[PDB]
RNA sequence: AUCUAGUCCGGGGCAGGCUGAAGGUGGGGGAAACCCCACUGGAGGGCCGAAUAGGGGUUCUGACGUGCAAUUCGUUCCCUUG
RNA sequence: GGUGCAGAUCCCGGCGGUAGUAACAGCGAAGGGGGGUGAGAAUCCCCCUCGCCGGAAGGGCAAGGGUUUCCCGGCAACGUUCGUCAGCCGGGAGUUAGCGUCCUAAGGUAGGGCCUAAUAGGUACCUACCGAAAGGGAAAGGGGUUAACAUUCCCCUGCCUCCCGGGUAGGUGCGGUAACGCAAGCCAGACUCCUGACGGAUUGGGGUAGGGAGAGUAGGACCACCGUCCUACCCAAGCACUCAAGCCCUUGGAGAGCCGUAACGGUGAGAAGAGGGCGAAGGUGUGAUGGGCCUUCCGUUAGGAGGGUUCUCCUGAUCCCUAGUCCCCAUGAAAAGGGAGUCUGGAACGAUCCCGGGAGACCGUACCUAGAACCGACACUGGUGCCCGGGUGAGAAGCCCAAGGCGUCUGAGGGGUAACCCAGGCUAGGGAACUCGGCAAAUUAGCCCCGUAACUUCGGGAGAAGGGGUGCCUAUCGUGGUUUAACAAAGCCACGAUAGGUCGCAGUGACCAGAGGGACCUGACUGUUUAAUAAAAACAUAGGUCCCCGCUAGCCCGAAAGGGUGUG
């Protein structure tokens, strides 16, 4: 289950670059879909998501959307810009 | 004190097994119970034996090794 | 050497790791058994009458 | 005061050591707020970014050396030489040329009818023989 | 990753117009498939190291075609 | 059983030894007792290298003690 | 002495006469039972022999067939 | 590096935080100068595992 | 992008029906070795017209084909002839076109 | 038994040269027995040789000898397809 | 009543003296000037120059360390000096894969059973499974983008496995005599076969990296006079076509000889010669009117506009594939995974074809690979790795210089510099008188040619010994290779000789680089070993010789099951 929004200076560019997301959930060590989380939270379509351990503890996933869906919008609807 | 060189063989370690993984096989003759006719294949060295071998296909559809005897050839009958 | 150089080669991977059990970096893979934790053999925990000094 | 930044990102922009890479000895000031790799890239055509060409060994001497090794025996004599006999030269790679050569030679004879079958093995025989020493000296023996 | 087998070493600099020249590694060759009763060596039939779901080509349309030549095979039909 | 005339050929080379028994278990090289520390041999030690006790045992020697000329019929070269 | 001398001055010439008798035979030219000695025979190892005409691996001694 | 997930999978009291301590707790403590003794480094240590 | 490029027409010349190929080249160096034998390459180029279209037994049986003329220029333009045994030709001609913006 | 001893299995390496057994071929001396020469041929627990290619550590009892280090450094040796 | 102390080479804590002494040298590096920052500068930064390394101080890759990576701010210690600086401290960020996981050897385990009183004991048998980040094992690269990682993110070309949708060869096709060629049905089997899969030596052919040559095109250096050198000139995978051996298919018919090799050889069992087939590496098109490479100019915030990026040749890998041939008392791993062949049953729809569509767990992924990132207690000349330009030159030898890196193998400055020590160079004359001992040190040394004893195991000894030449330049010539290339010419290119002239003490000018000979003893030799006082005559050796023994043997090990010499 989803748990925060990263806001790395990294991140930023990829919304905006790539219209991705860096989001970063449970370490449910399972997944087949991360994807068909996000719709049912924000009702968006999913084109790719990866894989990241981070020696801090946590598991990041890289999700780009398709050109359909502006990731900043939803990103603003949730209001760190 | 330390036991002999002839004890240290009766550890049975490794020092002391064949690679027979190496080898052919187990050459000795396989049961039959009757008279039988067999061809005679290939010939193979098996290193540890200082003897060749044969490998015979029998006519009933068996795979077995004997010592290779002098005078016998691939494709002859016995 | 029997000097420094006998602690030269001594990069390779611990003889014994982490065992599951016991929090003991002390897992013989090379011998199939923890030395420490007992998981391996003994289906009950290593003990012995001599854990210390009396 | 420490800016390795932009000599470090400049190698990466030019495929070159960082040893030859070198600043404005006066734009200090206006490089230093490169912080993008899009700011070198941007500063390296405003000519802040000075990019030092590759150099080479030069070579005029030895292409007059080689010139002069070459055509006119210089130094080449056996006086000079570090190496064994053989050592510049496998004997055994001139047999085998020398065996190639007349051999495809008299084929040609052959073919072309030069000569005929069995003067063709008397000949053939003595190559393998050592019978011959050269091309000009075997072709020579035609004319008996 | 440490210098091993898997892969030919090649090189890059022949059929090329750019400027840039690096190395690749490539498995090793195949040959014709596994086992011996005959010990003929085969012929006709396609062994590459991928496979082109080429049906036919890859065995001929002799009755064994793709089995052995008829050196060592009158033994079952 | 093929392989006659097998030992005429001359190892000629220890190598060749050593490659013999690459495979069989058979201890190679052999090394002889009678140079070696009395620590790990029935007739070690010594500074003279001499046989330190008749080599001939009776019947019932224990285990580890039969050493040299075992149950032997006669000796000497004729 | 030829082939006696292929490892030099080594070992002992009492060995390499030896040596030197038996190897001949190995190479002295020898008569296909199968096909016929019109090819030459070869010794693979000992016991093996085949020419390369009759095709025909069959049981040798150890240095002959 | 291929480490095989067994000390980088696990993180925190294994394969974390050798950290300094957190800045406004100091103001808190008011202590003189507040340290974690478990305090330890790669180049003078071996952790052990 | 590529600058100058060479293309040769060869307008093959067999009973009755005359075929024409279209393919290039990139380093004047493709040429004479293209034409250092060409029978597996014009073949090809054959079964290739046959393989991109229709048709087959246009000139396949084609047997030992004997090399061809000499290269020739004089306006730059590289040509010459290569005939076979008998009733079977083809002729030669090479472009150099800059391919500019 | 991460060192060392040994073994087994699976892997990784030995820049360049030299020497030239067997056999092959052609000359030449005599019918012979066969012999000499030329080349070809490329076998060998063979030879020289790359500080750090790799190995060992030979003399300098050479420096250090409260170290570069609880066994080294520089010189100075022998091995290198087995 | 733990009871009174100077010790017990007492214990523990503090601090003495030797004392600002040793050391901060020794393993071939080295800095200098000018400017900046900041309180503070030999040590940090900017510029220029210079020296060193340069088969490693360079480049890329592990196990291990675990943030050592990057950004921002700092200096009490931490750094062998300092220090504005750092692998140090403090504040933040950072690894993505349809293109390890699977199987298996050495073996191991867990269970069923054979013993053990029991067992956390052994276990020959059976079963199940573990066992490689260099074994095998489906499939991608190219460019391009951040300070930080990328075959993973952006674009194009793909590609593989599986699953759908449509037609198509098919179930009812095909050419030739053939070698075989190809859009061949489907799914259930069942069996069998066919690379995967295995050593060394030696040699050829064919390739490819890297390189050079010349002209040309733009730029820079050059300059007392010449005009020369360097710079950039070039693009993968996949996709289409292609061939050199080998091995096969017809025809053909040859020896008193023919075919052919580098060599060995092939030849009536069909050689020769003709036609063909299967068919590496590579190469060529495409991808690729996109980028990449240099470069001109205008803009100079912001960007904007052009040019070219060619041609002809050469050598050439320890980097590949492809072949022969030799060696063995060594005969050089097995699975999974693939593919095919044959026979049975099934339904008629139906693909190993193409076209469109859909999907492809989880986890490894930062950095360093070592004179500072690993271990040796340290920022340690110890070890642990592995793999990879020119000239001179046989060379990966030495030298120097390319690429790159470094002036941190981290303390420095003064000086006519004493002695002395360690590294060196050189010494007249005598030349082993030193000396246990010629220890040390010296002398020779590359190469070609000539020439080479006693003895012997006839193979060597043997670079025995000894002698002679070796430069530079002006010409030549021969041989061979190479380019579409019998030869032969042309350009190239290598090699090997000849003549002539000429300089110096010196002509393998440095560097690199045997002193040799004779008598005797011992050990046959190559080999192995006393890590950290010993390399040898000590051990093994090839061989002779004897002993035991007919497998339920002999030999040896355990408590027992039995184990191993025994796949004999």
């Amino acid at each position: 289950i989803i748990k925060e929004f990263l806001a790395t200076e990294k991140a930023v560019k990829l919304i905006e670059s790539q219209n991705t997301l860096t989001i970063i959930v449970n370490r449910n060590t399972t997944k087949k879909d991360i994807k068909n989380e996000v719709e049912k939270l924000f009702s968006v379509k999913v084109e790719k998501i990866n894989t990241l351990i981070t020696p801090k503890g946590e598991k990041k996933a890289y999700v780009k959307l398709k050109q359909e869906y502006k990731a900043s919008d939803v990103a603003h609807k949730l209001g760190m810009l | 004190g330390k036991k002999l060189l002839q004890q240290r063989a009766g550890r049975g370690g490794i020092n002391f097994r064949s690679p027979s993984w190496r080898r052919v096989g187990p050459a000795r003759y396989p049961n039959i119970e009757g008279d039988h006719k067999g061809k005679i294949i290939d010939i193979l060295h098996n290193p540890g034996v200082t003897a060749p071998v044969v490998k015979v296909k029998l006519d009933n559809g068996l795979q077995f090794y004997i010592p290779a005897v002098q005078g016998v050839a691939v494709g002859q009958e016995i | 050497m029997k000097g420094t150089p006998s602690f030269g080669k001594m990069n390779k991977t611990p003889t014994h790791v982490r065992c599951r059990r016991c929090g003991r970096n002390s897992f013989n893979a090379r011998k199939g058994y923890c030395a420490a934790c007992g998981f391996g053999r003994s289906k009950k925990i290593r003990r012995y009458s001599w854990q210390n000094k009396k | 005061p420490e800016f390795q930044l932009q000599r470090r990102l400049a190698a990466d922009i030019a495929g070159v050591g960082l040893n030859n890479i070198k600043f404005n000895p006066e734009r200090l000031e206006e490089v230093e707020e490169a912080l993008t790799r899009e700011d070198i890239k941007k500063l390296i055509k405003e000519r802040a970014v000075i990019v030092n060409p590759k150099r080479g060994i030069s070579s005029g001497r030895l292409k007059e050396r080689k010139h002069k090794r070459r055509s006119k025996g210089e130094g080449r004599k056996h006086g000079s030489r570090k190496g064994k006999s053989g050592a510049r030269t496998g004997d055994k790679e001139i047999w085998i040329n020398k065996i190639r050569k007349i051999r495809r030679y008299i084929r040609w004879l052959r073919d072309n009818n030069v000569i005929d079958k069995h003067t063709y093995r008397l000949l053939y025989k003595r190559a393998k023989g050592n019978y011959f020493k050269n091309l000009s000296d075997v072709k020579s023996y035609l004319r008996q | 990753s440490p210098q091993q087998r898997s892969g030919s070493f090649r090189k890059v600099f022949v059929k090329l117009p750019s400027g840039k020249s690096t190395i690749h590694y490539e498995r090793r060759k195949d040959n014709i498939a596994r086992c011996g009763m005959c010990k003929k060596p085969l012929n006709g039939v396609k062994n590459n190291y991928t496979y082109k779901y080429s049906k036919t080509e890859k065995r001929p349309e002799r009755v064994y075609g793709g089995y052995l030549c008829h050196k060592c095979l009158e033994s079952l039909i | 059983i093929a392989g006659g005339g097998f030992v005429e050929k001359p190892l000629l080379k220890a190598g060749n030894n050593y490659w013999k028994y690459r495979v069989r278990a058979v201890k190679w090289p052999v090394v002889r007792g009678v140079a070696m520390n009395a620590v790990s041999h029935p007739h070690g030690g010594g500074l003279h290298q001499s046989v330190s006790r008749p080599s001939t045992v009776s019947r019932n020697a224990p285990p580890g003690r039969k050493v040299g000329h075992i149950a032997s019929r006669r000796t000497g070269r004729r | 002495t030829g082939i006696a001398g292929r490892f030099g001055a080594r070992y002992g010439s009492s060995t390499r006469k030896k040596w030197k008798e038996v190897m001949e035979r190995r190479y002295m030219p020898h008569q296909c039972p199968y096909c016929k000695t019109t090819g030459k025979v070869v010794r693979i190892a000992s016991g093996i022999w085949y020419c390369r005409k009759c095709e025909t691996k069959w049981a040798g001694l150890a240095y002959t067939p | 590096k291929h480490k095989s997930l067994g000390k980088k999978l696990r993180l925190g009291k294994a394969l974390k935080r050798n950290s300094p301590i957190p800045a406004w707790v100091i103001i808190k403590t008011q202590a003189e100068i507040r340290f974690n003794p478990l305090r330890r480094n790669w180049r003078r240590n071996n952790l052990k595992v | 992008m590529k600058v100058v490029k060479y293309v040769l027409t060869a307008k093959i010349d067999y009973d009755g029906k005359e075929i024409e190929i279209k393919r290039s080249f990139r380093h004047r160096k493709n040429i004479f070795e293209f034409l250092k034998n060409a029978d597996s390459n014009l073949k090809g180029a054959l079964s290739e017209y046959a393989k991109q279209n229709k048709v087959k037994s246009s000139d396949l049986p084609l047997n030992e084909f004997i090399t061809c003329g000499e290269i020739e220029e004089e306006q730059g333009v590289m040509r010459t002839e290569c005939k076979g045994k008998e009733k079977v030709s083809v002729k030669i001609e090479v472009q150099t076109q800059k391919i500019a913006k």
